[PDB]
């Protein structure tokens, strides 16, 4: 699974950013520093189930 | 002058072989799907996905 789609959608749904002008490396660096964060306890309990 | 004793000879060879010039059409050749291509260390090249 190439995770450019998740971070690309993440900048789609933020209604400000011109997402077609953010190329690969910034999307993938947001992937790099986004999976350092703990999941919210709601979605963590969902994933545990 | 022609002497038949010093001129009759039994020549010896093989029977019906086949030479092959290409030598590499006999190798059937496939590849791992290139998203799963790995290096010498068995870690995947193009980690970035």
């Amino acid at each position: 699974k190439k995770m450019k789609s998740i971070v690309e959608d993440f900048l789609k749904r933020l209604q400000i950013f011109d997402v077609a002008r953010v190329p690969d490396d910034q999307m993938y660096r947001l992937r790099d520093r986004l999976r350092l964060l703990p999941v919210e306890i709601r979605r963590l309990d969902i994933f545990n189930l | 002058q022609f002497d038949f004793r010093a001129s009759m000879h039994m020549l010896t060879s093989n029977l019906t072989f086949t030479v092959y010039s290409d030598l590499l059409a006999f190798v059937s050749a496939d590849t791992v799907e290139p998203i799963n291509a790995v290096a010498f260390d068995n870690m995947r090249i193009m980690n970035e996905l």
